[PDB]
């Protein structure tokens, strides 16, 4: 079920990444990407996209939010430690509240 | 052991995924028919990424997932 919800979410993200790229639209922004669990649409630089937490796991709260920063240079925020593109899922776990 | 690095790890995954998909050219746009090789390809690419201590997603992995979407799914809808 959960595996199904994830591969399905993933396949669609990529279908769009591949078949519905931002055309022309000059300026800077963050291009659509699959962070591994959630798909994120193209957004203008200096923005903070957000969504509800994936219904994937049971210790996750669908009511909680998920965040992802796209900076002014039009590049998705990378977490400083490994310096890989990063989505903030720190608020999804029920027991951390 | 054919996996000697992430490069070869990805080839291993890619070739095993291709072996699973070739016999079903007609069913490529059918989730019931592809969900397993596809889901199994994700697992392979991510499990070896862990094995070489790389994150997931990672560039080399996505390039491969980009590949299947080009050669296998470019003709299907978003389902």
């Amino acid at each position: 079920v959960t595996r199904n919800k994830i591969m399905t979410a993933q396949y669609e993200c990529y279908q769009k990444i591949m078949q519905d790229p931002i055309q022309q639209a000059e300026g800077v922004y963050c291009n659509r990407t699959w962070d591994g669990w959630l798909c994120w649409n193209d957004v203008a630089a200096g923005t903070e996209s957000m969504q509800l937490c994936p219904d994937y796991f049971q210790d996750f709260d669908p009511s909680e939010k998920v965040t992802k920063i796209c900076d002014q240079d039009g590049n998705w925020f990378r977490h400083p430690a490994s310096n890989r593109t990063w989505t903030n899922y720190t608020q999804c776990n029920v027991n951390t509240h | 052991g054919t996996v000697k690095n992430y490069e070869t790890a990805v080839q291993f995954c890619w070739n095993h995924y291709k072996d699973q998909m070739d016999p079903i050219e007609k069913d490529w746009c059918d989730w019931a028919m592809i969900s397993r090789p596809y889901s199994t390809l994700r697992d392979c690419l991510e499990h070896f990424a862990e094995l070489f201590d790389l994150g997931f997603p990672n560039p080399l992995a996505e390039r491969i997932i980009f590949e299947t979407h080009q050669i296998h799914f470019a003709n299907c809808s978003l389902v």
